[PDB]
């Protein structure tokens, strides 16, 4: 299952 | 600007056997960026059920793919497969050989 | 250049920007080693994460709603990072750049967990990735130091690292025993040679490696038992589209000498190298 969470750069 | 050229190598799926059905493969890897224009060819000319592999890369960010379709190898009909790139200046045509 | 942990899951992004109007194109593909089980494609018609392998179908519209929801929150980051990275590097709306990223963990043995990483890449050179503790980043660029200090004050190493050694790990674990007759099978490599003539006074023998799983593999020739590293011609492992995967050697013999050498294939399931002759 793939990360629940993203951040931009 | 990073390019790098397909290494392109078609294939069939299991050893050729005239009258037997299987998958005649033609695998590109190692180009950047991912924007590649693939066939295969029998006799020279377009086959139309061709499917490919979900893209994606390796630990260099080159990109993989492999296009794929169906087919029966006889004793002399021809396939290759052709492959388009921003690094190539015409289309690069690689034969199917049976021994590679 | 570690040591392989015993299995591991791993999952590829890639955004391509296409300058005029669109969306950049987004591609998602999950493995479970050296076996494919996720899919999402922008320019597919379902806008759901997909599946390619049939132990994971089992899952239920729990898992397919929430992966579908959190494979579009990264299609929308990517989007929003191919707009930093083009104001970054300061270029034109006119050019196509892409963005790649990659996320997964390692188990050892025990099934516990081994090792993580999540790196990105903008147009194929390294950008940014996080260090092997979990708990910094090492920056490619000046631009990526930028991110890096970005991600650093937000503390994204921690909710990363609480994936990777937690989400990643019992998923995995998971998806093991879901698909034993899959993911936890051997192939041994089919193998046999074959002899073409080339000339005269030489001919070529091919060593050839069939239908194996893991991709993991080395071939080698030898002519009385000395490795030929030079003088060889060696195929980059590919698959051959059934789960499993192919490769083969070649090298140019002289008339006569053929019984002087040998190929040899490591695999996996192979305990100790297996060597393969001419014989008609």
């Amino acid at each position: 299952k793939i990360a629940d969470y993203n951040y931009k750069l | 600007m990073i390019q790098r050229t397909p290494k392109i190598q078609v294939y069939s799926r299991h050893p050729a056997e005239n009258g037997k059905s299987n998958f005649l493969n033609c695998y590109v890897s190692g180009f950047h960026p991912s924007d590649i224009e693939v066939d295969l060819l029998k006799n020279g000319e377009r086959i139309e059920k061709v499917e490919h592999s979900d893209l994606s890369f390796s630990k260099d960010w080159s990109f993989y793919l492999l296009y794929y379709t169906e087919f029966t190898p006889t004793e002399k009909d021809e396939y290759a497969c052709r492959v388009n790139h921003v690094t190539l200046s015409q289309p690069k045509i690689v034969k199917w050989d049976r021994d590679m | 250049n570690s040591v392989d942990g015993s299995h591991s899951m791993r999952y590829f992004f890639t955004s391509v920007s296409r300058p005029g109007r669109g969306e950049p194109r987004f591609i998602a593909v999950g493995y479970v080693d050296d076996t494919q089980f996720v899919r999402f494609d922008s320019d597919a018609a379902s806008q759901r994460m997909e599946p390619r392998a049939p132990w994971i179908e089992q899952e239920g519209p729990e898992y397919w709603d929430g992966e579908t929801r959190k494979v579009k929150a990264h299609s929308q980051t990517h989007r929003v990072d191919l707009g930093t990275l083009r104001g970054y590097y300061n270029q034109s709306e006119a050019g196509s750049h892409t963005v790649q990223r990659m996320y997964g963990c390692d188990v050892g043995s025990d099934w516990r967990f081994l090792r993580g990483y999540h790196q990105y890449a903008y147009d194929g050179k390294d950008y940014i990735a996080l260090k092997e503790d979990l708990r910094s980043w090492t920056a490619a660029d000046m631009a990526a130091q930028t991110t890096k200090h970005k991600w650093e004050a937000a503390h994204v190493a921690e909710q990363l690292r609480a994936y990777l050694e937690g989400t990643c790990v019992e998923w995995l674990r998971r998806y093991l025993e879901n698909g034993k007759e899959t993911l936890q099978r051997t192939d041994a490599p089919k193998t046999h040679m074959t002899h073409h003539a080339v000339s005269d006074h030489e001919a070529t023998l091919r060593c050839w490696a069939l239908s194996f799983y893991p991709a993991e593999i080395t071939l080698t020739w030898q002519r009385d038992g000395e490795d030929q590293t030079q003088d060889t011609e060696l195929v980059e492992t590919r698959p051959a589209g059934d789960g499993t995967f192919q490769k083969w050697a070649a090298v140019v013999v002289p008339s006569g000498q053929e019984q002087r050498y040998t190929c040899h294939v490591q695999h996996e399931g192979l305990p100790k190298p297996l060597t393969l002759r001419w014989e008609p």
